[PDB]
DNA sequence: GATTCGTATC
DNA sequence: GCTACGGCTATACGG
DNA sequence: GATACGAATCTTTTTCCGTATAGCCGTAGC
């Protein structure tokens, strides 16, 4: 008895105009739609920044009425092997579909980073023979997964993290189109917890409005939780050992985070850290590795994490 | 015939000694039918397999045992496929209908027991498939996981299964059982004997029974008819004699590297084990009141590190020489 | 109305973006392989992606095949997408090679194999290896020339359980062709290098001068030089460079210019870890980029062995012994972490930090080498065979068993000096 | 043919170098029925395998020293098997890591007081021992395993608990010299003095096998004769290790480290175990009189740390090179 | 036949009102289901927090009498590879409703132990069939999940059960079993469970078994400690005092007495000492580092086996050495 | 399905959700021929 | 990426 | 008697 | 004639057994 689409799906962009963030790339996509000479593209970026939606919108605005038989949206959910590339993709590309001037079929190979090597090798061959009628539109979170021979003939349009202003603009549009009572601090908290993920921000706003009504900082933070990569950074950069121990025991242990997650997030933060010496960074990485080994062997306990923090503080503050 | 360890294996739950808590829980749940999933753990040779076999034979009986009990151990394959197919299919199977004799002379609980002995050697990938398997098939099947290290058992499985710990069989726990075995086997021992046997076989009774059997066989072959002395079971086990230990200590006191190396070479020529000499050195150094607190702390840490290195499977000669040099330079 | 890598395609041999020496050696090899004598039967071209490894074969065949053909022009590229009805996919290449051998006189045509069959599958891979092996050892008096352009590329991370290795890491010729084919006297492996900046700039300028009206219309003809220089300096791929230039020219705005990122080679990565990168002076950024772009190369145990065998190249090996001790100690510590990514990060960060505090200007460096482990394992296998034979002959003569450890340590050495030294006397 | 095999004892009474151990073996053989699982631990060259053979002959009468060599196959792990009447040989050396499956199959085939001898049990991996800890306990009515190992340290606690610990001390100098005298009496070499036998014993470090082999080598070199100043024919790898020790204590540089690495690679190619290579390098370094006590203590500490690291590691070259670098830094 | 069940399986909540502790999650999902629309949920937290008893109760309350044909449950006990995800989940989430009852819930318990390829193939199934199918993800380890999968999944964190909820559940179990529990024994159960209902239920079942008369006898703290072989606070405090104050011989004697008279394991004593040492002054920062590092090393060594006497001596020496940085 | 009163085979099948709206429209258009 | 040799050209 | 079909089988692929 | 530039070189390589089924062969029957 629901019949109600999620806010993620409800206000999904259908035009290349309401897609917020990456102004230059969106303008380039608009120019492509205006002209029609779409080159092969490999969109890369973090999850939930409009990569798939941009491809679908440009396909809709290029094919237009011919969208029914002009686009072949393949995905990881569908079977993507050498056989499927050699038959279904080959027949779709080989199909002689009449199109408006300067229009080409768009094979939307979404989640192309999960495709098999042989499938990509067959994609090389099929793209070498069928690129005057079809233009593949890859969409992956990492361009390195697509083989370099494929990237040779495909233009690269890497997407960047959505800023706190474009996300705010789209969130305000959703609020106005939905008539939801908001608070400035609430929207700031939503943006903060989004971490540049527009879909996550939409989901958080929907959960907040559906569970608590008014969207303020208190109601947002009583359902959504502060990002743990930030508490991990706070505890790793703590000058005093007691402060880090408390930050761990109260915000990652009693909060309900596994030790292995705490170790992996610590390693990632140390990899992407700043204002720390290289020797200190490598010593912290070594300590995190020793702790990770201890966790994997089966000794996963708060004591091991406390020992890791003690070692890090010892190597930071010396003897 | 049979080894004394297998000859005196506890057949019923009333023969398992010093594991009072777990055995009394099993005996009380024998009357009822609410036995939960069990996670038996403890030191090696503490009576886990014997206890589970006794409970199995008491609950169902010899005829119903084959049809209502499945046993898997490290001797057989226990991978993810095995857990997914064999264990799941066995648990799904309806419990066999007991015969009239079985119902008359046995409790015949409506559940069945899957015994996964030596579960600490099972990979974490295969331990994740048991989680729901031991939960949805809970009213028709029971699970008994036996291991020596609980750390090798994943947290979900440890939470699902009841935590029964088997105590280490020291000289105040299995002494009654050892005396019973000696009396039944007609073994003559001096006063104080079987206590050194339990101490050397620390946290284990099978080693103690083996030592007792070997000492009895040696005494029988000698033909003197005299009682077994403590030094006999000490040498038979592999304990370094006290004179060799005190010579090692004296060489350590004289901090000459060459003399220590030569005497360590001679000791390794003698063929003794590094673990036994390290344990005896610990017993000598920690107990001796002449040493001060700082020296005792440092030597305790050094012995801990040496034992940790030895357990990894390293060369005994190098570790022993390094330990003795460290003790000398302390 | 089409991609600029087409249309503006090479029409003669001069337009081909290839170095003079590479062109001359390829032409010499082709001319030697078209003679009635068959000293070389196959030409194993190899190199990175888009390094003019395909556009030169057609141009050569334009002025070579017709000259030596009979009277009574192009290539015969193998199509890996043709699914024949009554033909298994493994048998597709078998039929291709068994029907391409009839092109000798009045039908001469070069056989080009660029799109290899699914060599990631073991069965068809070994079937292809056998098929090309039969080609080299064929008793056929006359066979047409054959070229296999194996485009080397770093195979990314995959969910395959084991499926051995080699082809799951790289798509090089050694991972497809076996050692027997590579060392065959009739195989000539002419490797290719990334296109130099000079030829890239020349061809980009040719493309720009062939279409300048839109360039000046979009106020880009005056900014053309910087774009060409950046494109030719960032990538060595001609097709990718042309695509990026087309994308920039057709665009109307301020979109930053981006191109495909090349994968760092094994020796290149070792040099970067040991010496550093001139582009980036930040060790953390360089290490993070190296791990993100190429993690399939830094995860193999060969790279740690590579560092162990090549860190003695800094200042020809005149660095302090303490630095070497620290490097080897940290390498052993990483080996003692059962391949965790943290160990892989630490074993390179420590080396780079150690080789940074001792970086001295005006110090010549030596050359590197692949780790000497394959030779050691082959020698160990030979010693295994020797010990097995000695223990076999030992048990057959007399009933005495000897452990392999003692054979390696005591028996192996004394066995000659005992048995053969008493053979002298007999 | 070989003198070690020529003068190998074939019975418990023929053994005349342990005495007390021989009496204990007689005590064990007095009641062959109740035979516990036996684990012999002692220095290499003691004669533990010969003692096992003699004990099996005592239990199973004559014909134990028979040699029924055959070839088996496991899944293609085609390990060779040395069969004998109530005696089977399993060597963990021929199957490293993958030993669990083959030992399981062999044990279950033998089960069908049959004795299976598994020498050098230290080479058994933690998985094969995990299978054996239950294989021995379960089928302890139709098979009795007897395992001989140099040191029972890498043996898991359950296996040592289920088995019986028997120590085999290395031969003493006087008795091994007596054995050498018996050898030279049976095959006359016309020794100038008996002191050369004592020096050979001192150069064997309690290894009777080494003493017999070097005695035969020296006799062959001196044309079936012996000399007071006859050279000691030590194994080649020991000489290489001594040369490496001299290089380490002489050239303290990075190029010298590369030369040491090349020497270590040659030693590894000679299929010499890495742990024993590290041990011999350490003990040869400690024998240098130039180095002081602090240097030797640092050497032994580094040796302990790096042998632990090698035990907990896959590639052996790293640990050996690290130990060499650490000792080289300590020297200067 | 429910009496012939373990207390961890016959006390499983059947309705959302019996899932204590996770009040915020229960209220939020109740608001979602009352307002019709239910977002794709993802339940995360420590084991035994009620991540399955909540989703099954929610499914029962949504699809009354239709929990069978509307809910598809897949766990780690069954294969969840590429083929399974691409066939079974797709067929279930691609078909129309049985009686137009709503959306088709898909419970994926223990989704952390899933291959990344399956986790990436599931994302498009989740997004392309969200109109008539809502996915629920149960996982104890968040690092095992693809970040995109986390992005397209509303995250609910099942924190460890608070003391009040466990006390209420213990009271319900006592009422249902006609049992008596001392308040000190209840607090010992709270500290032993450390946020886990199954541990409390198992310990209560073992205590009831351990009692000679499960009806007229009360479960005391001594029973709660004897049934699990856990160290009492008194012995832990005595061990800590002996190690911190008395000399090396008397401390070792006290440690041996404590670990022998009750059979207490050394790792349990180490954990107790660690807990008792957290709320300590320890002004010097080096004492904390020494304590944590040495105790972690000893715990790691114990996890691999060894000589218990040597490990206990190591514990004593480590604690003494760490507390020498105090003065 | 029907072939003692023979054998009766009673089967039931669910219908796919039919995501595409034009799919039904194009099927209807095709059925007009 | 570093070294050595090698043409080719302004 | 030959057919059209049920069962057998060699097998390219599967995971 | 000096110098930036570019090529060669610095490299090693291992498996699923089973199975639903398209074509073939024996055969129940009209
Ligand atoms: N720039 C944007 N403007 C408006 N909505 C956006 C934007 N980026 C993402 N969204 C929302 O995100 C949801 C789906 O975004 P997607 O494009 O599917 O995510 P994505 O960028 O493709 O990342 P992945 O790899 O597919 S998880 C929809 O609800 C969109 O409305
Ligand atoms: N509590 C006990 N009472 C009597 N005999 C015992 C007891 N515990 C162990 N034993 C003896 O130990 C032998 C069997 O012990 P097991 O239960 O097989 O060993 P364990 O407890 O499983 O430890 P393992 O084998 O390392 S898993 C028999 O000789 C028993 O008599
Ligand atoms: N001046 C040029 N030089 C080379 N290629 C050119 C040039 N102008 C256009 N091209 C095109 O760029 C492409 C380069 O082709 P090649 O590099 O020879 O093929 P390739 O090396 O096999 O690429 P891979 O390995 O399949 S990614 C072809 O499509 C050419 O038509
Ligand atoms: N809030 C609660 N109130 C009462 N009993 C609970 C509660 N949470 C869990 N339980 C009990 O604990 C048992 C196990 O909890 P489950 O929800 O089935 O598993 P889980 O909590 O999701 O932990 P994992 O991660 O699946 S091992 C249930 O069957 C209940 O008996
Ligand atoms: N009592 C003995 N008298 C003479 N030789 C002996 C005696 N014991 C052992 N040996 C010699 O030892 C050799 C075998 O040693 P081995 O069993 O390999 O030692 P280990 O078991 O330490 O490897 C035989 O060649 C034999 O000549
Ligand atoms: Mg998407
Ligand atoms: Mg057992
Ligand atoms: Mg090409
Ligand atoms: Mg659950």
């Amino acid at each position: 008895l629901s019949l109600q689409l999620p806010w993620v799906e409800k206000y999904r962009p259908q035009v290349l105009s309401d897609i917020v963030g990456n102004k230059e790339t969106i303008d380039r996509l608009q120019q492509i739609a205006k002209d029609g000479n779409m080159p092969h593209m490999i969109i890369s970026g973090m999850p939930g920044i409009g990569k798939t939606t941009s491809v679908h919108c440009l396909a809709h605005e290029l094919l237009g009425r011919s969208y029914a038989d002009g686009v072949l949206e393949l995905n990881a959910s569908d079977d993507r092997g050498i056989d499927v590339v050699r038959n279904q993709i080959k027949h779709f590309a080989q199909k002689k579909l009449h199109l408006p001037p300067g229009k080409h079929k768009i094979v939307i190979l979404d989640e192309a980073d999960s495709m098999t090597a042989g499938a990509q090798q067959a994609l090389r061959r099929t793209m070498e023979l069928y690129s005057n009628s079809t233009r593949f539109a890859f969409a992956c979170n990492q361009s390195n997964k697509i083989i370099e021979p494929l990237q040779s003939r495909c233009a690269i349009l890497r997407y960047s993290k959505l800023s706190d202003e474009d996300v705010l603009k789209r969130l305000l549009q959703i609020i106005k189109l939905e008539d939801v009572k908001y608070t400035n601090d609430g929207l700031e908290a939503i943006i903060f917890t989004a971490e540049g993920d527009m879909r996550q921000a939409i989901n958080n706003l929907q959960s907040t409005v559906a569970g608590h009504g008014l969207v303020n900082a208190d109601n947002v933070f009583k359902i959504v939780d502060s990002p743990h990569p930030l508490i991990v950074k706070k505890m790793l950069l703590a000058s005093n050992l007691e402060d880090s121990i408390q930050i761990l025991r109260t915000d990652l242990w009693k909060k309900g985070y596994s030790s292995i997650d705490i170790v992996t997030t610590s390693f990632r933060v140390t990899k992407n850290l700043a204002q720390v010496k290289e020797s200190v960074r490598l010593e912290m990485i070594k300590e995190i590795g020793l702790t990770h080994m201890r966790i994997l062997e089966g000794v996963g306990t708060y004591l091991q994490l406390a020992s890791m923090l003690a070692k890090i503080h010892k190597l930071n503050n010396k003897a | 015939q049979q080894p004394w360890v297998e000859k005196y294996r506890p057949k019923n739950l009333d023969e398992v000694t010093a594991q009072d808590h777990a055995v009394t829980v099993l005996k009380k749940t024998l009357k009822s039918a609410n036995l939960p999933h069990m996670l038996f753990y403890g030191p090696p040779g503490t009576g886990k397999t014997s206890t589970i076999l006794a409970l199995t034979k008491e609950l169902y009986g010899p005829d119903l045992m084959k049809s209502r009990i499945l046993e898997l151990n490290a001797s057989d394959e226990r991978g993810i496929s095995i857990v997914r197919e064999k264990v799941k299919n066995f648990a799904r199977l309806t419990v066999s209908k007991p015969s009239k004799h079985d119902l008359e002379n046995y409790p015949c609980p409506p559940y069945k027991i899957i015994i996964l002995d030596e579960a600490d050697s099972m990979t974490a990938d295969a331990q994740s498939a048991l989680r729901r398997t031991m939960e949805t098939y809970s009213g028709v099947t029971r699970f008994c996981l036996i291991c020596n290290y609980v750390t090798r058992i994943i947290d979900p499985l440890a939470s699902r299964c009841s935590k029964f710990r088997f105590k280490a069989l020291d000289a105040s726990n299995a002494i009654d059982r050892l005396r019973f075995i000696s009396e039944q086997e007609n073994v003559k021992c001096d006063d104080g004997v079987l206590e050194r046997i339990l101490d050397i076989s620390a946290g284990d009774l099978r080693r103690g029974i083996t030592l007792l059997q070997s000492a009895s066989k040696g005494a029988q072959y000698l033909g003197d008819g005299k009682n077994i002395t403590s030094t006999q079971v000490e040498e038979l086990a592999g304990v370094v004699p006290h004179d060799i230990l005190i010579e090692i200590v004296e060489k350590v006191k004289s901090g000459d590297f060459d003399e220590i190396k030569k005497y360590v070479n001679t000791f390794m020529k003698s063929g003794w084990s590094a673990a036994s000499v390290v344990n005896q050195l610990h017993e000598y150094y920690i107990t001796n009141d002449n040493f001060d607190t700082n020296f005792k702390n440092q030597i305790s840490w050094l012995l801990f590190t040496t034992d940790s290195r030895l357990n990894n499977g390293t060369n005994e000669h190098i570790q022993l020489l390094n330990l003795l040099v460290k003790i000398s330079q302390l | 109305g089409e991609q600029w890598y087409e249309k503006f395609k090479p029409n003669c041999l001069e337009q081909v973006a290839i170095h003079k020496r590479k062109l001359k050696d390829v032409q010499e090899a082709l001319d030697a392989m078209f003679l009635p004598n068959a000293k070389h039967r196959i030409l194993l071209l190899s190199g990175p992606s888009g390094c003019s490894k395909s556009t030169v074969i057609k141009e050569l065949s334009k002025i070579l095949v017709p000259k030596y053909r009979q009277n009574s022009h192009k290539v015969t590229e193998f199509r890996g997408d043709c699914i024949v009805n009554d033909l298994p996919q493994m048998e597709s290449f078998s039929e291709f090679l068994k029907g391409a051998r009839y092109l000798v006189m009045s039908n001469l045509s070069l056989i080009l194999i660029e799109d290899l069959p699914n060599v990631f599958h073991i069965d068809t891979r070994r079937r292809f290896q056998q098929l090309i092996l039969q080609w080299l050892y064929s008793s056929e008096p006359l066979l047409p020339p054959l070229v296999i352009c194996i485009t080397e590329c770093e195979i990314p991370e995959n969910d395959n359980n084991y499926r051995k290795f080699g082809i799951d890491y790289t798509f090089s010729a050694e991972t497809i062709m076996n050692k027997e084919i590579l060392m065959h006297p009739r195989l000539k492996r002419i490797k290719f290098n990334p296109i130099n900046s000079t030829l890239l700039k020349k061809h980009l300028k040719f493309i720009c001068v062939q279409n300048m009206k839109m360039l000046k219309e979009k106020n880009k003809w005056n900014k053309r030089q910087e774009v060409i220089d950046y494109i030719a300096q960032e990538t060595g791929d001609i097709r990718s460079a042309i695509t990026t230039l087309q994308f920039w020219a057709t665009s109307s705005g301020s979109l930053p210019i981006s191109t495909r990122e090349s994968t760092i080679s094994y020796f290149h990565a070792i040099g970067k870890v040991i010496h550093g990168s001139h582009s980036t002076n930040n060790d953390n950024e360089m290490i993070n980029n190296l791990f993100e772009n190429s993690n399939n190369l830094l995860s193999k145990e060969d790279f740690k062995l590579g560092i162990l065998e090549n860190y003695n190249t800094f200042n020809k090996g005149e660095f302090s012994i303490s630095d070497a001790s620290s490097i080897v100690d940290c390498l052993s510590e990483c080996d003692n972490m059962n391949g965790l990514p943290e160990s892989n990060e630490y074993g390179l960060r420590e080396v780079r930090k150690t080789f940074r505090n001792i970086s001295k200007q005006g110090h010549n460096h030596g050359t590197v080498y692949f780790p000497r482990e394959w030779k050691v394992r082959k020698l160990q296998n030979s010693f295994k065979v020797q010990a097995e034979d000695w223990l076999n002959v030992s048990l057959y003569k007399y009933n005495a068993v000897h452990s392999f450890r003692n054979i390696t340590l005591e028996f192996g050495y004394y066995a000659p000096l005992i048995r053969k030294c008493q053979s002298y006397k007999k | 043919s070989l003198w070690v095999d020529k003068y190998r004892p074939k019975s418990l009474n023929a053994l005349s170098h342990n005495e007390e151990l021989t009496n204990f073996l007689k005590s064990l053989s007095d009641q062959p029925r109740d035979l516990p699982h036996l684990l012999l631990y002692g220095p290499n060259g003691t004669g533990k395998k010969t003692r096992c053979m003699a004990l099996l002959e005592s239990i199973f009468g004559p014909g134990v020293y028979r040699l029924k060599i055959d070839v088996r196959q496991f899944v293609k792990l085609e390990l060779n098997v040395v069969s004998s009447p109530y005696h089977l040989e399993i060597t963990p050396s021929d199957m490293g890591n993958n030993d669990r499956i083959v030992i399981q199959e062999l044990l279950k085939e033998v089960a069908q007081y049959k004795c299976v001898i598994i020498n050098e049990a230290n080479s058994l991996t933690k998985d094969a021992q995990a299978a054996l800890r239950r294989t021995m306990e379960k089928y302890s009515k139709n098979i009795r395993l007897i395992m001989v190992c140099d040191s029972m340290s890498p043996i898991i606690a359950p296996i040592k608990s289920r088995c019986l610990l028997i120590r085999c001390p290395a031969p003493s100098d006087s008795e091994i010299s007596t054995i050498l005298s018996d050898v030279v009496t049976n095959e006359r070499i016309q020794l100038e003095t008996k002191d050369i036998l004592k020096r050979i014993a001192q150069a064997s470090n309690g290894n009777l096998r080494v003493s017999l082999l070097m005695l035969e080598s020296m006799a062959l070199n001196n044309e079936l004769a012996l000399k007071s100043s006859s050279p000691i024919i030590k194994p080649d790898w020991i000489i290489v290790i001594h040369k490496l020790t001299r290089k380490i204590v002489k050239e303290r540089s990075v190029n010298s480290l590369i030369e040491c690495r090349a020497v270590l690679y040659d030693l590894l190619a000679h299929c010499i175990p890495a742990n024993i290579i590290l041990k011999e390098l350490t003990f040869s370094l400690l024998d240098v009189e130039t180095l002081n006590t602090t240097n030797k203590s640092s050497i032994i500490e580094y040796s302990s740390v790096f042998d632990e690291r090698l035990s907990l590691g896959n590639k052996a070259i790293f640990h050996l090179e690290g130990f060499i670098a650490k000792v080289m830094c300590c020297l200067d | 036949s429910k009496e012939n069940l373990p207390w961890v399986e016959k006390y499983r909540p059947e309705t959302l009102d019996e899932v204590y502790g996770q009040n915020e999650v229960i209220t939020t999902v109740r608001k979602f289901v009352d307002e019709g629309k239910l977002p794709h949920l993802l339940f995360y937290g420590p084991p035994g927090t009620g991540k399955t008893s909540t989703i099954v109760a929610l499914a029962r309350e949504i699809y009354g009498k239709n929990y069978s044909n509307m809910v598809l449950e897949l766990n780690a006990s069954d294969d969840r590879g590429i083929d399974v995800v691409r066939n079974q989940i797709k067929d279930f989430a691609s078909t129309r409703q049985i009686f137009s009852k709503g959306f088709k819930l898909i419970i994926l318990d223990e989704a952390d132990a899933m291959t990344n390829a399956a986790q990436n193939a599931l994302r498009r199934v989740i997004e392309r069939y969200t109109k008539n199918t809502r996915f629920c993800v149960l996982a104890n380890y968040a690092h095992k999940l693809t970040p995109a999968l986390l992005s397209r999944c509303t995250r609910f964190r099942f924190q460890p059960l608070p003391q009040e909820a466990i006390e209420r559940r213990i009271a319900n179990v006592l009422v249902h079993e006609k049992l008596k529990l001392s308040p000190n024994a209840e607090k010992a159960l709270i500290e032993l469970s450390n946020g886990d209902m199954r541990r409390v239920l198992n310990v209560l079942q073992s205590c009831k078994a351990t009692l000679d008369n499960p009806d007229e006898d009360e479960i005391s703290d001594d029973v709660i400690y004897e049934c699990c072989g856990a160290p009492r606070p008194s012995d832990l405090k005595a061990v800590l005092k002996s190690i911190l104050e008395d000399d090396w011989g008397t401390a070792h004697y006290t440690l041996n007495k404590v670990r022998s008279a009750k059979g207490l394991a050394l790792i349990d004593l180490i954990e107790g000492i660690v807990k008792i040492l957290e709320d300590y002054e320890l002004q010097n920062e080096e004492t904390r580092v020494h304590l944590l590092t040495k105790l972690a090393d000893i715990e790691y060594s114990i996890s691999k086996g060894g000589n218990d006497q040597i490990q206990g001596s190591a514990v004593i020496g480590a604690i003494k050495a760490s507390f020498e940085n105090e003065t | 399905i029907l072939s003692y009163p023979g054998i009766v085979i009673e089967v039931c099948m669910l219908e796919k959700e039919s995501i595409d709206e034009a799919a039904q429209t194009e099927i209807e258009l095709l059925m007009e021929t």
